[PDB]
RNA sequence: CUUUUAUUAAUAGACAGACACAAUCAGUGUAGGAAGGAAAGGAUUAAAACAGGUCCGUUAUGCCCUCAGACAUUUUGGGCUGCACGCGCAAUACAAUAGAUAUAUAAUCUUUAUGGGAUAAUAUUUUGUAAGAGAUAUUUGAACUUGGAAUUGCUAGUAAAUUUUA
């Protein structure tokens, strides 16, 4: 049968969901564009870098398919919206998929050796953040800033 | 729908020739002197703009399902000064979008809210010219 | 054996008694003159069919006499009526675009007939009011209001 | 049939749920449960009623929970219940 | 394969010629594009571990006006080292470590006092105050060559770098530290 | 009775030196020896940008563009990197 | 090439106190790596404990 | 009460737990973890004081004043917005780290005032019983090239910049 896994990785408001597969040709594929080809730099750079620090002969046929997403509740007309955003989180959901592939069809003694390489890499690129926007307080116009206030 | 393999810069630099070579085309008797929307400033730079958006509106309706006239106008938005104070978002011009909207349907390449199996084999032949 | 630049150019033209000078190209050259503004400037010269992107002061003089014909009239070469600056003005009735010597004029003639009528929106025009709705309490102050031209 | 469950508080809704699920699904017929998110309203108002001191506002809120339940059954499965689990402070709109 | 500067240049062959400097320069964190997504490294008390080229590239965006862009510096970084690499047959990583060790600063004055009476006192400076104050010198020559001249922003940083690594006194901030390290002297 | 301070609207206006006087103008057009010391002086020229020979030759950066761009339709120099910001000329 | 003769090697031992006008300096005691001595002097950057620090007069001193 | 990890969606999960730093109470550093030190941010809120503000929110009120072209109430126009001038809070700017155009890195142009938009004219037009009120085409195009003495806010997704509903 075709095995196949599929995870999940976000950010702030973006989200990511790639699905592995068994193929004979190694294939990344994101909205159906060959990566080679992306426009977006910092979303190739970042896949650019977990296809080297584990070898290329470990992930050698495998096929990759990921969609992208941006929660409801905003509206932007402008260009450049959601730029870094959603390349952290395919760089976060395709780093599971590696590793969830090698623990349920493969050896499990691989699977904690490019774990731990990764992890001495990045602790952070298969755990999600924390930091967000804070709220607003009345009397000033931002989270920190009070409004200027003058005596004479 | 393979659109997707190949850039979207190329994709309009072959296929505009062509789209000026039909000459089936009616074009408004002023398009050469004037704006495309009440946001932009001035008149395009470019000599040719008609044919070229023609090139640019078939890679959207191709990639997806069906395509209006007024999904057209918030795609092609601009951002205009009003002054002193900061700036406010305005669509495209409802006219322009009319005459292509209406050329490509006399010509043939698309039909009600779908496209043609005409304009299929077009394209099919730009995507194996370029590679 | 090179040909994207010319051989020599010149300075300084005289054209409807303005002084359009430089080597700038044709669209911001011709915007010294006043009635002239940077949309007509380039509208008038697609009609013409001169290019552009060429320098001032490399040009043939056959080519100067259609365009002191074209800014005289601008309804003969083509252009549409809404260009104009006086489209269906009240002491004609039909369309005319200004150009200097006749645009000042024209509007300093305008102004002396609310003297006698003693229109209050015109007459505050000439002492220098601020003929909208605008309000005077802080703003403004040492500066005058009328109608403003360069030099 | 959808019926529908709007409350006040969270601890009038819970009591007819164990009621209601006991006697409609092990009795007669089949049933489906559906939360929907909660619906709040804001009214940011200023506090003092003066321009003298220092700004402050307040921001006021009313909640509502909602509970929906997709039943398909015989006529009078249904409506014997209406009449046997009226509870007191909650509505209950059937729409048959 | 390995990780490179920009699939162009080497994180290797590059190394710091100063002992007292080289526990700070950071060259572990490698990088196509410099940038951070760790929220450990950023809350720290220390300061060890920070890229150097991470360092570099915030020190563009400096004025309100152009603050919040990060697209903007890495373009003209890109269009920086493409000439210092063919103009001097180095690693343009290697005409930066010499960059940092000649513009930073040895030992500097303190004022304690009031007055017409004011005591003046020569002290030395930490490392971690070398690297801090010597990175500021150099961006802001930079934004003063560039601010009213027809120099693309990619121009000055190369003929920047290549001056005062080369220690040919003509570029800005090896002439301001020779004024502050004659003032310490004087004043001891 | 502590302090008692005032100030006149006669301190806001600023003071300025009146002018810095005209530069000298730029050549505007090619002549027949500069079409010659251009191309001489590019091939010993490695890396080349538009501001480097107007700064030499005393040339608007605006026909410096041509002389870029006819040089590189002759194998002499290629265009070696592009950006929306800069492009470089070189070997 | 020719600033990097001017320096001199040495290594602080521990920190004693701060002491400034705003409380901006720290006293530190500091030994030499060419010979055995012990040094006290003020530095105006924040330092941990292990650090080497370059200095340019080694004769100089505090009190 | 809100955000965050999980899963039966209403329940778990963190305790300074662990090790080290000579005592109790503590404080600091490393390690595992979604989260490590008040987990992050709010809301509620002692005694007591001020001749602080509020009779122009009240069918809350004492005294005083006014009694039918009323110091009541209704209708039509004009005002609260005026113009020699001092001050506080804010929005765009003084430009290649930029502007116009565009396929948004196809290509091209401006290489110093094509930066900047106040003021004003002519023409089409929206709401309203009623426009010196909002919107569109073309023209006119001010000061302004980084600001004297002095002073406000800010320690992490914070400041700063650009967008977004009620
Ligand atoms: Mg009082
Ligand atoms: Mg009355
Ligand atoms: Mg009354
Ligand atoms: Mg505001
Ligand atoms: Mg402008």
């Amino acid at each position: 049968t075709i095995k196949s896994v599929i995870t999940q990785g976000k950010r702030k408001t973006a989200l990511a969901t790639c699905k592995c597969s068994e193929s004979e040709e190694m294939s990344i594929l994101v909205d159906k564009v060959p990566y080679k080809i992306l426009s977006n730099k910092l979303m190739l750079s970042k896949i650019k870098e977990i296809i080297c620090v584990v070898d290329d002969v470990n992930l050698k046929n495998l096929s990759f398919q990921i969609t992208t997403k941006i929660k409801e509740g905003v509206v932007t007309h402008k260009k450049g919206n959601g730029e870094v955003a959603l390349a952290y989180a395919v760089r976060m959901a395709f780093a599971k998929a590696i590793v969830a592939y090698y623990g349920t069809y493969c050896d499990e003694w691989k699977k904690q050796e490019i774990k731990k390489v990764l992890m001495s890499f990045d602790r952070y690129c298969l755990v999600g953040d924390i930091r967000k926007k804070e709220p607003k307080k009345f009397g000033g116009p931002g989270a920190r800033a009070r409004y200027q206030k003058s005596y004479r | 729908d393979e659109i997707y393999t190949v850039k979207t810069t190329d994709f309009v630099n072959i296929l505009k020739k062509s789209l000026q070579s039909n000459t089936d085309i009616t074009l408004p008797k002023d398009h050469d002197i004037l704006k495309t929307s009440t946001g932009k400033e001035n008149c395009p730079v470019s000599d040719d703009w008609y044919y070229a958006r023609m090139a640019a509106i078939l890679n959207l309706i191709a990639k997806k399902g069906n395509m209006t006239v007024e999904e057209a106008c918030v795609e092609f938005g601009n951002y205009k000064n009003r002054g002193r104070r900061p700036s406010m978002f305005v669509k495209a011009d409802e006219m322009f979008m009319k005459s292509i909207f209406e050329n490509l349907e006399k010509i043939g390449y698309l039909k009600e809210n779908k496209l043609t199996s005409n304009a299929k084999e077009i394209i099919m032949d730009v995507i194996q010219s370029l590679s | 054996s090179y040909t994207s630049d010319p051989q020599e150019l010149q300075h300084i033209i005289r054209i409807f008694n303005t002084n359009v000078d430089g080597t700038k190209r044709i669209a911001h050259a011709l915007c010294a003159i006043t009635g002239v503004g940077k949309r007509i400037s380039n509208a008038i010269c697609k009609r013409v069919g001169v290019d552009v992107l060429r320098r001032a002061g490399d040009l043939n003089s056959d080519e100067l006499e259609k365009i002191q014909k074209a800014i005289a009239d601008p309804t003969s070469v083509g252009i549409p009526t809404s260009f104009f600056n006086f489209k269906r003005n009240p002491v004609d009735g039909n369309d005319v675009h200004l150009v200097s010597t006749r645009m000042d004029a024209e509007y300093r003639m305008m102004l002396e007939k609310g003297k006698k009528m003693r229109h209050v929106r015109l007459c505050r025009v000439a002492c220098g009011l601020k003929v909208h709705g605008q309000r005077s309490k802080s703003n403004g102050r040492h500066i005058r209001a009328g109608m403003v031209f360069r030099r | 049939v959808h019926i529908d469950i709007s409350t006040t508080n969270k601890s009038a809704i819970t009591l007819a749920c164990e009621k209601f699920e006991a006697f409609a699904e092990n009795f007669i017929e089949s049933l489906e449960k559906e939360v929907l998110p909660k619906q709040v309203g804001l009214v940011p108002t200023l506090k003092t009623p003066c321009g003298q001191g220092t700004k402050t506002w307040a921001k006021y809120k009313i909640i509502v929970h909602q509970v929906r339940y997709v039943i398909t059954s015989s006529h009078d499965q249904l409506e014997k219940v209406i009449q046997f689990l009226k509870n007191f402070p909650e509505i209950n709109i059937n729409l048959g | 394969a390995d990780i490179k500067l920009f699939e162009k240049y080497s994180y290797d062959d590059v190394n710091c010629s100063d002992e007292s400097i080289s526990s700070y320069i950071n060259l572990s964190r490698r990088f196509i594009i410099p940038h951070e997504g760790s929220r450990a490294i950023i809350k720290s008390k220390t300061k060890a571990n920070l890229s150097i080229i991470n360092r570099f590239v915030n020190s563009l965006m400096r004025n309100g006006r152009n603050s919040g862009k990060k697209r903007l510096a890495n373009v003209c970084v890109e269009d920086a080292f493409v000439i210092i690499n063919c103009l001097t047959k180095k690693n343009p990583l290697q005409v930066l470590v010499d960059a940092i060790i000649n513009a930073g600063p040895r030992e500097d004055t303190a004022r304690v006092g009031r007055g017409g009476s004011m005591k003046r006192t020569a002290v030395d400076v930490s490392p971690s105050k070398r690297v801090s104050l010597a990175i500021q010198l150099l961006s802001n020559g930079i934004r003063s060559s560039a601010f009213k001249s027809r120099k693309s922003l990619a121009e000055c940083i190369a003929d920047e770098l290549n001056n005062a690594a080369a220690n040919s006194q003509n570029s800005y901030a090896v002439k301001k530290r020779e004024e502050i390290e004659r003032i310490a002297k004087s004043n001891r | 009775a502590l302090k008692a301070a005032s100030t006149s609207k006669k301190e806001k206006k600023k003071w300025t030196e009146i002018k810095k006087k005209d530069e000298a103008r730029k050549v505007f057009t090619v002549s027949d020896e500069l079409l010659q010391k251009v191309e001489k002086e590019v091939k010993k020229m490695k890396i080349v940008t538009i501001f480097s020979l107007g700064s030499k030759m005393n040339l608007t950066l605006s026909v410096s563009k041509n002389l870029l761009r006819h040089c590189v339709n002759k194998g002499i120099i290629s265009l070696i990197h592009k950006s929306q910001q800069t492009s470089i000329y070189g070997q | 090439e020719a600033n990097l003769q001017q320096q001199f090697y040495c290594k602080v031992l521990k920190t004693a106190d701060r002491a400034g006008s705003a409380g901006a300096l720290v006293l530190v005691r500091v030994e030499l790596l060419n010979n055995g001595r012990k040094m006290n002097r003020l530095i105006k950057g924040s330092v941990r404990e292990g650090d080497i620090i370059a200095l340019l007069e080694c004769e100089r001193e505090h009190r």
